[PDB]
Order: C-alpha cells, then sequence, then structure tokens
C-alpha cells in the first residue's frame, strides 16, 4: 500500500500551490481520510489539513483559510491547495492515511516559495583514485553545488542500467551565497568497479535531468 | 499541549534504548499515542501506536518483535522499548497524540523529538584520498581537485587547504552518515589549470575526536 507524492514544487509569493497525492489501488481515496502535515525546516511535523470532503474537513491549529483539499476519484488522488503563498508556507508537506490500522505516509512534497533567482546545478563526478582502488575499495562521488530550489534527486546508473544500492545521498544544505549544494556517493568493490565500462550520476532538478559519466580505464 | 521526549543517545548494534515522553496540556489518559521517526534526510514512517487505555497495541512490520510500546496513566509518560537495534533503527524520534474522534482520527500534536544514533563505531580516524584533476574541465582555465574523507566518527571534520593560504573557491561539502554508522565527506578547489605544472595542493584533513590529523597531497 503507496502514497505517491512528486519530490518537489516552486511558486512564487502570492500564487496558489497544488500538492498531489496518489493512492495505489488497493485502496479508493473516496472513503479515505486525508492527513497533510507540514514540516518546517529544522521542526517536528504539525497537522495541517484533515480532509474527507467538502462537508467534513478541518483546519490544524494556527493554519490559516488559505488552504483546503480536494478528492479526484479518477485518478484516485488527494489534493492539498493554499493559495496566497506566503514565505511562511514553504515546508515538507506529507500525505498519510490509516490501512487497516497501519498508519502509511507518502514520501513528502519540498514546496519553495521563491525568494531568489533560479539557478540550475553545477555537477561534477569524481572516480575512485588509485590509491582507493589498490585497497580494494571504491567511492564515487557525485559534487553537486549552486542550485535552487534547494531540491534534487540523485540516481546512479552502472553501463546504462540503474543502479540499486550502494548510494547515500546528502539533503541539500544552504551555502554561502544562499544557494544550496547536496553530494552523492556510490560505494563498490574495486572488482565491482572493473566490471563496467561506465558509472553515470544522474541529477534531477525540478524534472530536467544532468547526466555526468565516468569511464574505469 | 506539550509533549517532551527525553531517554535517546548512541548505543551500539544489538543494544536496547528505552524512550520515554512526558506529556501535558490535555487529559493524556483519555488518548492515544503513537511513535513516529524521520532518518536524517528522508520522509516520516510510523513505528508504533497504544490506545488510550493500553489495551491495544499496534507495530509497523520493520519493528514488529522488536519494540514494545508502553503508558503509564497515571504519570502521563509515553514509553518505547527498543530492543536488537540495527543500522536502519537511526533516526529522530517524535511522540504524537493519535486520536479518536467521531469520524476521524490524525497525528494531532508532535513533540520536538529525541535523536537515536546506532554506530557500530565510537571514534574512528578518517581515510583520506586525493581527487585528483582527471580532466580539463575546460572553462578556459578552471580545474576542480579535492579530497575525499572516508568513514570517521564521530563528527566533526575541518578542512583546509595549503595551511589556510588557499580560500577562494573552496568549497567543503556537509558530511554524509551511511548506514554502516560512519560520515564521509568531501572538500573540492577550483584552480586555474595553468598553475596545476607550478602548484602544490595539500588539504588539511582535522579530525579532533580521534586526535588524527592528515596534510593529503
Amino acid at each position: 500500500s503507496v502514497l505517491t507524492q512528486p519530490p518537489s514544487l516552486s511558486a512564487s509569493p502570492g500564487a496558489s500551490a497544488r500538492l498531489p497525492c496518489t493512492l495505489s489501488s488497493d485502496l479508493n481515496v473516496g472513503t479515505k481520510n486525508m492527513y497533510w502535515y507540514q514540516q518546517k525546516p529544522g521542526s517536528a511535523p504539525r497537522l495541517f489539513l484533515y480532509y474527507y470532503s467538502d462537508s467534513d474537513k478541518q483546519l490544524g491549529p494556527g493554519v490559516p483559510n488559505r488552504v483546503s483539499g480536494s478528492k479526484e476519484t479518477s485518478s484516485n488522488t488527494a489534493f492539498l491547495l493554499i493559495s496566497g503563498l506566503q514565505p511562511e508556507d514553504e515546508a515538507d508537506y506529507y500525505c498519510q492515511v490509516y490501512d487497516n490500522s497501519a498508519r502509511v505516509f507518502g514520501g513528502g512534497t519540498r514546496l519553495t516559495v521563491l525568494g531568489q533567482p533560479k539557478a540550475a546545478p553545477s555537477v561534477t563526478l569524481f572516480p575512485p583514485s588509485s590509491e582507493e582502488l589498490q585497497a580494494n575499495k571504491a567511492t564515487l562521488v557525485c559534487l553537486i553545488s549552486d542550485f535552487y530550489p534547494g531540491a534534487v534527486e540523485v540516481a546512479w546508473k552502472a553501463d546504462g542500467s540503474a543502479v540499486n544500492a550502494g548510494v547515500e545521498t546528502t539533503k541539500p544544505s544552504k551555502q554561502s551565497n544562499n544557494k544550496y549544494a547536496a553530494s552523492s556517493y556510490l560505494s563498490l568493490t574495486s572488482d565491482q568497479w572493473k566490471s563496467h565500462k561506465s558509472y553515470s550520476c544522474q541529477v534531477t532538478h525540478e524534472g530536467s535531468t544532468v547526466e555526468k559519466t565516468v569511464a574505469p580505464a | 499541549v506539550q509533549l517532551v521526549e527525553s531517554g535517546g543517545g548512541l548505543v551500539q548494534p544489538g543494544g536496547s534504548l528505552r524512550l520515554s515522553c512526558a506529556a501535558s496540556g490535555f487529559t493524556f489518559s483519555s488518548d492515544g499515542m503513537s511513535w513516529v521517526r524521520q532518518a536524517p534526510g528522508k520522509g516520516l514512517e510510523w513505528v508504533s501506536y497504544i490506545s488510550s487505555g493500553g489495551a491495544t497495541t499496534y507495530y509497523a512490520d520493520s519493528v514488529k518483535g522488536r519494540f514494545t510500546i508502553s503508558r503509564d496513566n497515571s504519570k502521563n509518560t509515553l514509553s518505547l522499548q527498543m530492543n536488537s537495534l540495527r543500522g536502519e533503527d537511526t533516526a529522530v524520534y517524535y511522540c504524537a497524540k493519535d486520536i479518536t474522534a467521531p469520524g476521524r482520527n490524525g497525528l494531532d500534536s508532535w513533540g520536538q523529538g529525541v535523536v537515536v544514533t546506532v554506530s557500530s563505531a565510537s571514534t574512528k580516524g578518517p581515510s583520506v584520498f586525493p581527487l585528483a584533476p582527471s580532466s580539463r574541465s575546460t572553462s578556459e582555465s578552471t580545474a576542480a581537485l579535492g579530497c575525499l574523507v572516508k568513514d570517521y566518527f564521530p563528527e566533526p571534520v575541518t578542512v583546509s587547504w595549503n595551511s589556510g593560504s588557499l580560500t577562494s573557491g573552496v568549497h567543503t561539502f556537509p558530511a554524509v552518515l551511511q548506514s554502516s554508522g560512519l560520515y564521509s565527506l568531501s572538500s573540492v578547489v577550483t584552480v586555474p589549470s595553468s598553475s596545476l605544472g607550478t602548484q602544490t595542493y595539500v588539504c588539511n584533513v582535522n579530525h579532533k575526536p580521534s586526535n588524527t590529523k592528515v596534510d593529503k597531497r
């Protein structure tokens, strides 16, 4: 039983944001209570909206009437609506239902209220060093800097096939010029490294993807 | 409403912690309660639920058999016994009201959480490897070189370049924490390509917790 949320959305102050949450086919969005939690940076989540229908709903304590919800039964999707976006609305948002007494969360959507120019990430990939290889180890290093919004998703490839394990990715961190930075590590054995002709780091920023590639030879 | 957690900290794999949460500002004994966890840089996942009177408890599959949730309604405390801890369990743990009203539920209030870290290390110095320039990356004269600072514990590490003489174009990234319980970190510098034959690059890695320093050419 799965709840699918987009990785990130951005919008300007005063605009409207629409945050979707798609429920897998074992669940029927029509008859599920929907819970939305806001998590501002450095803070515990907070109940933001309870939504069942336009006649059965409740805002969290402190949550202004700029907020509402909806459901589309055809796509099995629920929505969180925020109009007149204020910089104070910038946070991570989680949908959640109850399913035969299991508490299931979506993966979170990071909503950025634009307050600064956008910038695409600068991506550098380093191969394992010869010293590390000679110790039978191989860490690939993908470095991602100078981006806004502070939200990226990182995938890895080996010879054109998705990598499935050995990846660890940091959360973005605000850097000195108020842009954001992140890093990703692919941890392999030397013999793993030498088994493929190429490895690639893929960095996705608001639906656009950049891919750098290195070869063990 | 106040929910104040305590009793976290560092534990070795295969050990035990007992978390505690003291509640005020509402009739605690009338309400169900849950624990929810958040691993560093990841989303929310529900851990366990206990009903107002303690008769009913539920557990997520990743935790069932290992943890025990408890209540003392006279003392207004919630408890979580955590046995056989593994690396997956490193997270912030939130205590939350998990209510039953007519026609709804929901995690209405959340404490600010306690850190639980599961590391098999206690004090480990890093292995420092060069990130050699390795490509023109032309941009007229620009080349990127670095140091990988692998598998150290605990935080922090600081990095200098050429004993503090090189500061422009230095990008030291935030550390990642891997499922093994150890941190890794990278620092890169942007340098004129023309100078790679004239200028020596040395990164100065300081790890005060293990009383180790490294100067890596």
